[PDB]
Formats: structure tokens, sequence, C-alpha cells
């Protein structure tokens, strides 16, 4: 016999370790088959200025397309045969490279993903051979409303920010980017300490620390000089962008709330929130009986099509709301009964529903953590997050801390009386004035 | 211990049964049910055969009520025959939406 | 819930309002 | 129909002298009124649902 | 610490069980009820079955099914295969037996009532519409209509034609008949095995023999094809491949990676693929292509997948089998075969390094030979395979009877005659 | 509808025991291979 | 539709609740008390306006 | 293509209190919404008079 909690302490613990540069070493260890490697770095989209919004998206197509020492193909044919994945994403505030392969294969591994970091063959050839890939993303990236909506979004809750830029980044950037700018860009922000080297699985953490190859450092200051934060506040913006086009089908609406950074005990509460609202799609298996509103009403009035609740969490940003795609001659409905679900939190919160959200979460947030490629990440991006902790066992407890009154009164900062951050991609036609999703957020009457 | 009473009742059950009207126009007791949110959802929950008695027991019967007419003393509902055909689909719903309120408490 | 003490916000202001507007 | 016909007799006692006679017929109808529609009626309502086993 | 457990009763049923350290158990009843087991006249149950697992059934009613998982986080999953059907159970360690006695109502309670069993009916299109988006969709399963006449030909999904009729008697009777005591296999990945026995011995005992159906299997070489409007055209060329857990199998599957292009890396080209680089260098520009391979009880299909543009579709098509010709004609280096087995080797067991995969993995070996087969053993047999072997399989898709499923514009889509 | 305009399509079915597994869950809903 | 006096103008359609309406057939002869109901209150007023027009 | 999109310049029709391209409006705008609700409360006060 065994039981939830008991299983929650007896979790490998996860091994934060430093080189000299600032290298982060992390590893979760299990004895197993895989390993998922990983070089978590985190210069991302957000530091990019507006000719290089692109950059960092740009180096992504070039990570795997050579290194001096391993010229053209040489990287994927030596990760294929060994019958390795290598994987990068870019996201607007952390790039990251990692490779999924036979614990036994460590050894050529960290080798390849050290290399692919720091040396990157990019010949002119290679260059404008991306490019044209780049140019020919962006246009099937417009083929996707709800890329187009949060992008959108973004851009109008950070109007005026660095932050507010695509990562995808401008269209025309990608043409005039000059090739010395990669340079810039890579050499001023792949310096650790901001990079994590990180693993998990079947390695001994001793051996990842000593195999990280110690060539390049972090040429940076030893004083305050530096601490001007480069990670300086994004305004906060309530406006709305509305990109209406009667010639799709369904129309897709983002609606958010500005949040708080990654690390805030208000912010396990917010998910706490969220379990409750949920989220629903035309295919979910319990429909009118799903326990929360939003889903019932949706699922027995054929209200939407598909909705979900998010938060997105930056350092000195949050992105809070739902996101639902919905006819065009729903899109008031749908406003309604979300806007009304948040309110009906903050103020008429009940413990038992409090309580189930609550579960959700630990599972959401548990079963997450299966598999070695899962367990990498939160591991690599725990580090810039949150910081050098793992904090997956303190989680049952601070989620366990969750009252009804907790999750009321946290909720009740960010949406009441707040000023949302509203896009759509239209059939926007009947979406709400923004004055009235603004007084959605207090209670009159509705 | 009940043997004479509730043997007996069937005797006052049997009078009222007649009393009410509703015997003689051709309806049943189950068709006399006030139709409200329950009942409606038994109601749809009824078989093609069932479902269409019902509707034209009550077509017959609305139309002997707007002419004021009974009918034949041979063609009428006997008690012994109570189809309650709706109590079973009805009991149900009943049954789901208790549940669904209790469930509801905490 | 947080009805006795809307309630009780809300009493108190028909209050006032009679007392007062009467 | 007993309500109506109370209703009726009560009727009657409006165009009359406010006197014994009058008084203790009104006051025993104002009861009935009453009972008719805040008690005898619901109650025989019941019955009849158990009478036809309802 | 501990491995898993089989045990197979007196019934038939397998169970296994592994518990692990980590705070998520799951448990998972596979029924032995795939596609393959409908007739012309029950064609659409599996489908309509797999989509009604939240209905009422004897001991809880559909809001209680719901809410109750919902109530303690927990997931319900339902998948099924032409052969299988696995019915999926997620939840927290302390939650496993309020889930569980949720698992057997769904699956042996179930109650499907004319009203709500009628409700339903519309979800299958809804479905249906969303899994049709991906060309992959139709044409994979066009390709096993084409290629068998009688069972496995059967698709997964409800033929347009079916949707509303499919009535609860023919849901209670494929229950009844298919999901029985012979044909099931419990897992679970974080309980006990003594208790799950138990309940296992308690609830799973019921009598059915296989093949009230229809079962048998049959491969019949057949073109399927599909116009449409789009640039792009997806086509399958497939020849009897060899059956499941067996050498020849085997041996295709190490084939199959040495053509097979599953891309290993993001925003990278196979160097290693063949089928890529012959396509490629009689190929244009943008075009994308790779080794197929399914494996089943009493049959397999192997051959490639193609992905062309209008004018391109033969001349890839083509490509793609003079390739797969040239391995048959005996041109294949030691280098390559060893390379691909490592490749599989590698996949295999990322295929189990997750709850979710070595649960899959466990319950389909407990339905085709009745026992846990441990990884390394595993690896061993895919080593096994001969450099030969493989060109030797090779040799029979070139000389074994076609059958292509294409969609898009086929102006330039060779038939059975033009390869 | 996602346009499927260049290099990288790499859609093509093929694994190990499941091939063409269709999902259909009370909560998420999909299609593998 | 076209020249269907009735839902061509839309005040004309509100007109249609005395007309077009789902009526119950069977329906004592107490029901006609509702109509009457009206009869006398418009009785009352063009009754009542004359004589306010002498009083 | 649909990330050559900027959103336009409303320096103008914004207000002091949240002018900076670089802070924080959560600390700034407690205090604009008193503002403008002290509108409304003045007014429904005169007028109730
Ligand atoms: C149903 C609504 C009304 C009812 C029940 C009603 C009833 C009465 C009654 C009972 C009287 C006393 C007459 C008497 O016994 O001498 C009266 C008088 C009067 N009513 Fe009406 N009335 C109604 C509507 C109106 C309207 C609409 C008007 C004006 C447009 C009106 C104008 C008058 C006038 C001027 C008198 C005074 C002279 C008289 O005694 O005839 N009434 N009303």
């Amino acid at each position: 016999t065994a039981t939830y909690a008991q299983a929650l302490q007896s979790v490998p613990e996860t091994q934060v370790s430093q080189l000299d540069n600032g290298l982060r070493v992390a590893s979760e260890q299990s004895s197993q088959p895989t390993c998922t490697v990983g070089v978590w770095i985190d210069a991302g989209s957000r530091y990019e200025s507006e000719k290089n919004n692109g950059a960092g998206y740009f180096v992504e197509h070039l990570a795997f397309k050579g290194t001096k020492n391993r010229p053209g193909n040489a990287l994927e044919k030596e990760v294929e045969s060994m019958g390795a994945h290598l994987n990068a994403y870019s996201t607007r505030e952390h790039t990251a490279y990692y490779i999924k392969a036979l614990s036994k294969d460590l050894p050529k591994a960290v080798e390849l993903l050290a290399d692919i970091v720091q040396n990157c063959s990019l010949e002119d050839s290679q260059i404008e051979k991306e490019r044209d890939v780049i140019l020919q993303e962006l246009q099937e990236n417009d083929t996707s409303m709800r890329d187009v909506v949060f992008n959108y979004l973004h851009a109008t809750a950070f109007q005026g920010t660095p932050l507010a830029q695509s990562v995808e980044g401008p269209s025309e950037n990608v043409r005039k980017l000059s090739r010395a700018d990669l340079t810039e860009y890579l050499s001023r922000h792949y310096k650790a300490p901001r990079m994590v080297l990180a693993a998990a699985g079947g390695l001994e953490h001793r051996q990842l620390l000593d195999l990280a190859q110690k060539h390049f450092s972090g040429l940076s200051g030893t004083y305050d000089e530096d601490a001007v934060p480069t990670l300086s506040p994004c305004r906060f913006t309530g406006s709305q962008i509305c990109h209406r086009e009667d010639g799709l089908p369904l129309a897709h609406v983002a609606i958010a709330v500005e949040g708080p950074g990654w690390a805030h005990p208000d912010n396990v509460a917010l998910q706490v929130a969220n379990a409750i609202i949920g989220h629903y799609d035309c295919t979910y298996g319990g429909g009118a009986h799903l326990s929360s509103p939003l889903a019932s009403i949706a699922a027995t009035n054929k209200l939407c099509q598909s909705f979900q609740t998010f938060n997105i969490c930056y350092a000195d940003t949050g992105l809070l709301g739902a996101h639902f795609v919905c006819d065009h001659m729903s899109i008031d409905d749908m406003m309604f009964v979300l806007q009304g679900q948040w309110m009906r939190l903050c103020t008429s919160a009940t413990e038992s529903e409090v309580l189930r959200g609550k579960n959700l979460l630990r599972n959401a947030l548990v079963s997450h953590l299966d598999g070695t490629t899962p367990v990498c990440e939160d591991i690599g991006r725990s580090l810039l997050t949150y910081g050098r902790r793992i904090p997956l066992a303190e989680w049952e407890s601070r989620i366990a801390e969750v009252d009804a009154r907790v999750v009321r009164e946290v909720c009740s900062k960010y949406f009441y009386d707040q000023c949302p951050a509203v896009a759509g991609f239209g059939p926007i036609e009947q979406l709400p004035d923004y004055n009235r999703i603004r007084s959605g957020m207090f209670w009159l009457r509705f | 211990a009940v043997s004479a009473s509730s043997r007996w009742l069937e005797g006052i059950r049997k009078w009222y049964y007649n009393a009410a009207g509703f015997n003689k126009l051709g309806l049943m007791r189950d068709d006399t049910i006030h139709e409200n949110d329950d009942v409606k959802e038994a109601i749809r929950r009824l078989p093609e055969n069932l479902y269409d008695d019902r509707v034209f027991r009550i077509k017959r019967a609305l139309d002997l009520s707007m002419r004021q007419q009974i009918l034949p003393k041979e063609q009428w509902t006997k008690y012994e025959e109570d189809k309650s055909y709706l109590e079973p689909y009805l009991k149900e719903v009943i049954r789901e939406r208790k549940e669904r309120e209790e469930w509801a408490k905490k | 819930r947080n009805w006795v003490p809307t309630a009780q916000l809300w009493g108190a202001v028909g209050a006032v309002g009679l007392v007062s507007a009467t | 129909w007993a309500l109506v016909a109370d209703l009726l007799t009560l009727t009657w006692i409006g165009g009359q002298p406010v006197e014994h006679p009058y008084i203790t017929i009104g006051q025993l109808a104002s009861v009935l009124y009453f009972l008719l529609i805040l008690v005898l009626m619901p109650t025989a309502g019941t019955i009849e649902n158990k009478l036809l086993k309802w | 610490p501990q491995d898993l457990e089989f045990t197979r009763l007196p019934n038939g049923l397998v169970i296994a069980s592994l518990e692990n350290y980590a705070p998520a158990s799951r448990i998972g009843l596979f029924i032995k009820a795939g596609s393959r087991y409908e007739n012309s006249n029950n064609l659409g149950t599996s489908h309509l079955l797999r989509l009604a697992s939240s209905l009422t059934t004897k001991g809880a009613s559909s809001f209680k099914i719901t809410r109750g998982i919902e109530a303690v986080g927990g997931k319900l999953s339902v998948t099924s295969t032409r052969e299988n059907m696995a019915y999926t159970v997620e939840c927290l360690r302390d939650d496993v037996d309020i889930l569980m006695e949720f698992l057997l109502n769904v699956t042996t309670a179930p109650e499907f009532r004319r009203w709500e069993v009628a409700a339903l009916q519309p979800q299958l299109r809804i479905d249906k519409a969303v899994a049709l988006q991906n060309p992959q969709a139709h044409v994979i399963e066009n390709l096993h209509a084409a290629a068998y006449r009688n069972a496995l030909a059967n698709s997964l999904y409800c033929p347009d034609y079916r949707i509303g009729k499919v009535t609860p008697v023919e849901l209670h009777d494929y229950v009844q008949n298919h999901f029985t005591s012979a044909r099931m296999a419990l897992i679970g990945l974080g309980v006990s095995h003594p208790v799950l026995k138990q309940v296992a011995e308690q609830f799973l005992n019921i009598r059915g023999g296989l093949g009230l159906s229809g079962a048998k299997a049959k491969y019949h070489g057949g073109e399927i094809r599909e116009q449409n409007g789009d640039s792009l055209v997806h086509a399958a060329l497939v020849a009897e491949s060899a059956a499941i857990g067996s050498a020849e199998a085997n041996a295709f599957s190490v084939l199959q990676h040495v053509l097979g292009a599953g891309p290993h890396v993001k925003r990278g080209s196979n160097a290693t693929s063949s089928l890529y680089q012959a396509v490629a260098k009689g190929v244009h520009q943008p075009f994308d292509v790779s080794a197929f391979n399914a494996s089943y009880s009493d049959s397999g299909l192997f051959g490639f997948y193609t992905i062309s543009q209008a004018a391109s579709a033969g001349d890839v098509i083509k490509a793609a089998y003079n390739q797969v010709k040239t391995i048959a004609q005996g041109n294949l280096s030691n280098p390559d075969v060893q390379a691909a087995k490592n490749k599989l080797k590698a996949g295999y067991l990322m295929s189990v390094e997750s709850s979710e995969g070595f649960l899959d993995e466990v319950g389909s070996q407990a339905l085709a030979a009745g026992s846990y087969t441990p990884p390394s053993t595993v690896l061993q047999q895919i080593d096994a395979v001969a450099d030969a072997d493989v060109i030797n399989a090779a040799k029979k898709f070139v000389s074994g009877r076609k059958s292509m499923a294409a969609s898009g514009n086929l102006g330039h889509t060779p038939f059975i005659d033009e390869l | 509808k996602r346009s499927v305009l260049c290099r990288e399509s790499l859609r093509g079915q093929a694994a190990g025991r499941p091939l063409v597994a269709s999902v259909s869950l009370n909560v998420p809903a999909s299609v593998r291979y | 539709m076209t020249n269907i006096r009735k839902s061509h103008p839309l005040m004309k359609i509100v007109n249609n609740a005395f007309i077009d309406l789902p009526a119950p057939s069977n329906i004592s002869s107490w029901w006609n008390f509702g109509s009457l109901l009206g009869i006398c209150l418009i009785l009352q007023i063009l009754t009542g306006l004359f004589l306010a027009m002498h009083y | 293509s649909h990330t050559d999109i900027k959103v336009p310049d409303f320096s103008d029709y914004r207000r002091p209190e949240v002018l900076d391209s670089t802070k924080s409006s959560k600390e700034s705008s407690e205090a604009r919404k008193g503002f403008s609700y002290l509108v409304t409360a003045t007014t429904t006060v005169g007028v109730a008079y």
C-alpha cells in the first residue's frame, strides 16, 4: 500500500549544480533507458529590438544545420543513426534545444547539444534558404486563427512594448535581417548564467555536471552596473484589437486581464480558479453534465465550439483569461457566460467547487510530468522561471492551503474592476463593445 | 397490519375513479397529468406506440369536451385496467433530478 | 456567503435612504 | 362551489344591519372563506391524489 | 521496484500490475473488440459504443459518472483500433477505488436507453467530421477497405448512411458478445495486483466466445481513389505485410525503418531516409514521404505513403517504389541495417518511457501473447533480423499484390498498371 | 484548416503496436497512428 | 412574402394574435369573460369621456 | 504577414499615470478608477438632491 501524499515526498529530488561560468546543471534520476538532455537558454523574443524582432526564431532554423566541426547534415546524420530526436522550441522569453536519446548515448548526446549551442556554421546560402522558408512559415501562420488571435492579444495588452512583438517577427525583418545581426544576438544572449543544461532519466547528476563542455562563459559584469534590468517591466494596457473578416467561418476571441509574474502565491490559486471554469470542445464526452457552467451552458445550448481558460506567466507580465471559438451569432452569449463565471468566482465561490478544481490541478500537474521529455522541460524552464527550485512536492502543500475564501480573494485582485484585453478575428460583428465587456467585470446585475 | 382497511380503500378508490368524469371521456389517469417539466421529460421518453396513443386519447377527449358529449357506456376506461405507463418513465425523471439536486448540496 | 455582508450593506442603504429621504 | 356560495353568503351580510344575527353569521362565513382557501382545498387536493394512487 | 505480474484466470482474462513510486495510477481494461468485429449490418457500432462511454449504466447515472470523475480530477479515455478497444482510466492514487467502480459500470453495466443513445447519434457526425480533417485519416481508412475485403477493411468511423440508424439492441449485442472475459486484459500502473485480482475476479467473469461478429482475415489488392480540389495529393501503396509478433513481421519493421521517414529533427531533413533521398533527387522542392507499416493478428500491411502536388504525384510515387525495388533487387549494405535497427530499438524504448505508453504496450501484449515480454527480450528479437532477411521481405512488397489509396487532384497518380 | 505549403510536411503513419488509433475521451479527443 | 398584408406592416402582424392564433377547441363558455372584460373596459371609457364631457 | 501589425501610438489619448512605456499600471490605475468612479458618485449624489 501507498498513499498520494507519501508518493509525493518519495519523488527523486532535482539536483541543481553550477559550472564556473554559471552553466546550470540539473537532473532527475530514475535509472531508466531513455534520456532527454536539454539546454534551456533564456534569451527570447522579448529581448529582440524592432529589427531583430524575429532574430532568435531565425537562429532556431539554423541551430541544426551545421557546426564548424559538423558541416552540412552532419548534425542530423549523427542524431539519426543514434535514434535520437532533436527539437528546438522558441518562446517570447525562452529558447530551448533538447535531445531525446538512449541513456547510454549521453556521451555523444551532450557533446552534440553543446556543439549546437555554440558553433553554428551559417553560410549566406543557409541564410537565404532559411529566409524563403520563414517567409513561407509566416504565410502559413496567417492560416491559423488561434495563432493570429493570440499574437493580437499580446500586441494589444502589450501595445508599446518589446514584449508585444511576434516571436516569428515582422515580415520584412526576415528579408532585411543582416547576417551580422544573428551573431550579436547569439553572442549577447546565449552567454550563461542565462543558459541551463538540464536532464532527466537514467543519468547520474555527477556525470552530467562533469560532462558539461566548459568552453565559453558569461562575458559580463561582476557588479551592479549590470543590474540595469534587461527585464524591465512592460506597461500593462487594457485595449482591444478587432480584426473583422466575415469571410471566415467561425470566430476566435481571446479575453484577458493582466496577471502576476512567474512567482507568486496568487499564481497557484488562480490556476485552481481556472480549474473550475475549465476548458471545452465539440468532442467532450460529458457535454451537458460537465460540472463547469460555461461548459454545461456551451454543451447544452450549442453556445461554442471550443473554449479554454489560460494563465500566461511572464516575469513582469501575465495574461489571464479564456478563449472561445463560436459562431458569428453566439459571440455575445459566450462572452456573457464567461465574464459571468469570473464575477461569480470572486464573490460566491463555494468550498465544494474550489475543492474540485483543487484536485484537478494536482492531476494536471502530476500527469504532465509523465515521461522523460516532460520532466526535462520542467527542470530546465523551472530554473529560469522560478529560479533554481523544483516546487513539485511543495505544490500539493501550496495547492493544499487553497480555501474557498483564498480562491475568492485572489481572483478579485485580477478580474474585478479590472480593464480587459480583448481581441477577436471576426465574424466579430456581434462582439461586445469594449465598455460592455468592461462593465462585465463588476456586479450590478446580469 | 392492513387486511381489512387497505382491501377496502379499493372500494373508495373504485368509487372515486368513476366519480371523476375523465373515466367517461375515454382518457386514462396518466393522460390527466399536469404537464410540468418532469412529466414533460417523461413524456418525451415514451415509445412511438405508447406516446402516439396518448395523443389520440387526448385528441378524442378534447373533441368530446368541445362537444359536451360523453363516450358510450361500452367504450369506457375500466379501473381494473390502470395503465400507469407514464409512472415508470416519470419516476426516473424525478429520480434523476432528485439526485442532481442532492449532488449540488456540497 | 458574501450575501450576508452584501445584504447587510444593502440593508443599511435602504434604512439610511428612508430615514433621510423620508 | 361552497366558497362561491360562501361568497354569496358574505355579500348578503354586507347589506345587513350589524347586529347579532348577521354578526355571528358573517363571522363563521369569514372563517369558512379562509378555510376553504387556506386549508380545506389544499387537503382535498392531496386526498384526491392519494385516492387516484398518484 | 516490483516488476509487473501477469495472471491468466480460468476465464482467460489477463491482469498485470506495477506499484510504481510516483503519484499517478492508471487502470485500463482492454477488451478485444476492434472495428473488424462488425458486419455489413453492424458497421459503425463500435464507433458509437466508443462515444457512448458516459451514458447511464446499471450502478451509475450519466450524471454521477461524469460529475464523479470530475470530482476527483480523473480522466476516462476509450480508445480503439481495428483489432482492440482500450478503455483507459487515470486518477490520483487515493481515488482509484471511486474510479474503478466507474470503469466497471461503464463496461459491464451499460444501459443503452433509447432516449440517451438517440441524443448521441449526432455526435458521430461531429466526431467523424473532425477526424476526417486529416487527409491521413480518410486515405488510411480507404486503404484498409481497399486492401481487405471483409474484416479489417471495416473502418473505425461509422459510415455516413448509418449514423442515426445505430440501434440500442446493436450496442447491447456488441457489448455482450465482445466485451467478455476471454477477450479481456486488466492493466494497472499504480495498483496492487492482489487487490486488482480480487476485483477482477468479482466483476470480470462473463462468457462469450470469439467471432459472433464474424472473425476471419483476408487480403485483396484494390485501389480506392478520392478526387479533390486540393493542391496536394496523398496516396498509399501497400502490400500484405507479415503478421503480428512473428519473425517476418519484425523483419518488415526493420526494413520499414531503412526507408522509414519520420523526422527525428525539427526543421531537419533526413540524410538517413533512402526513400526521401531517392524521391528527393527525382522530385521537386516541396514534398514529403514516409514508410508505412501496419501489423495485426492475422495480416499486415507494409509499403509507403506519399504527399506530392498535382503534377508530381506519379514522379514521387514511382520514385519511392523504384527505391524499395532496389532493396528487393538485393542492393543493401550492412551499415544501413544496423542504423535502422538502433533507430527502431531507440523508438520502442521511448515508446514505453511513459506511463501511458507502458500501459498500452502491456495491455497490447496481453491480448496478443498472453503475457508480458520484457523490453530486453524485445530488443533481442529485433536484433536477430538478418541483413538479407530485410531484403527478402522487401522482395515481397515488389512481388506482392498491390493495393493503393489516394486523394486530391488525380491527373498524375499512377494506377495499378502504371507501376 | 492549416496550410501545408512548405518543406514542413512530416506526416505519415507507422507505430509499433498501435496503428491508426482513434481516441474519444470524456475530456480530450484525437487521432494518432 | 409579398403583399401578405398581415406581415407586411409590422404593426398589422401584431394584430394577428386575434385572427391566426392557436386557440384550443374544447372551451367552456366561461372564457368569453376575457374578451367581454375588455368590452367593458372600452364601454366604460367611451361612456366616461362623454360624461366627463358634461360633469 | 499578420506580424507586421503594430498598435498605433496612443500617447496623446492616454494619461499621466499610465504613460510609462516601461512601468507598471497596476500600482498606478488603482486611483484612476477611483477618480472616474468619484465623478459618478458625486453626480449621483447631487441628482439625488
Ligand atoms: C372600468 C373602469 C371604470 C369604472 C369601473 C368606472 C365606474 C364608475 C362608477 C361606478 C361611477 C359612478 C356613477 C354613479 O353611480 O353615478 C363612475 C362615474 C364617472 N366616471 Fe367612470 N368608470 C370607469 C372608467 C371611467 C373613465 C375612463 C372615465 C373618463 C374617460 C370615467 C368618467 C366618469 C365620470 C365623469 C363619472 C361621473 C358622473 C357619473 O356619475 O356618471 N370613468 N364611474
